[PDB]
């Protein structure tokens, strides 16, 4: 929310690397240069392919949570949503966008 | 016995307790803003207010006001009572 002025969902993606630099290593990345770790990792996992400067909070925080532990490879991304709909509580139709 | 009764939450077919505690915060979440104002004629004060130097000094005054409030003893001298009475005015004025 430091670069986010309101709560209108999607926010600018331009300064995502600078936003992540301020985060501690356990949640963010290492103290090394982001040019080797963060730059490649930002594209490494799956993201919702929205417009160029529209990326919403509940897909980035969820992505970091899923990257922290029990990381899964490509192809079985739908397995995560299956687990959420089989174990996690009511989605309230809010995970339709988070699925991709 | 209370802990054992609290261990019957068997949702761990694929995820442990930590994934049932940290991922749940993602489902129910909302980002709250900071309410940036406009008309920088007013933002000049806003920038001054929320700052490291401001809070510290303002949080040190409380410490000082508490110390002032924690010295009233029994049968205190008239000059001491007057000094404390006029010193309370200083802190009241600073806080207003």
């Amino acid at each position: 929310s430091e670069y986010d002025p309101e709560a209108k969902g999607r926010i600018k993606h331009l300064d995502v690397v600078t936003l992540l630099r301020r985060i501690q290593p356990p949640l963010g990345f290492g103290k090394l240069c982001p040019h080797r770790v963060a730059c490649k990792r930002l594209v490494a996992m799956n993201m919702p392919l929205n417009s160029d400067g529209t990326v919403m909070f509940n897909a980035t925080l969820f992505a970091l949570v899923r990257t922290a532990l029990k990381i899964k490879t490509e192809g079985n991304l739908e397995q995560a949503n299956e687990e959420l709909r089989a174990v996690i509580k009511k989605i309230w139709k809010k995970t339709s966008m988070k699925l991709l | 016995t209370f802990q054992e009764q609290g261990e019957k939450e068997y949702k761990n077919c694929e995820l442990d307790k930590n994934q049932r505690q940290c991922v749940e915060y993602a489902l129910k979440a909302r980002p709250l803003r900071r309410y940036i104002p406009k008309n920088p004629y007013q933002y000049k004060f806003w920038y001054v207010v929320n700052s490291s130097p401001f809070e510290y000094m303002m949080f040190v005054l409380i410490m000082l006001n508490t110390l002032c409030l924690a010295m009233q003893h029994y049968e205190q001298s008239k000059m001491f009572n007057d000094a404390m009475d006029i010193l309370n005015m200083v802190f009241t004025g600073v806080f207003t």
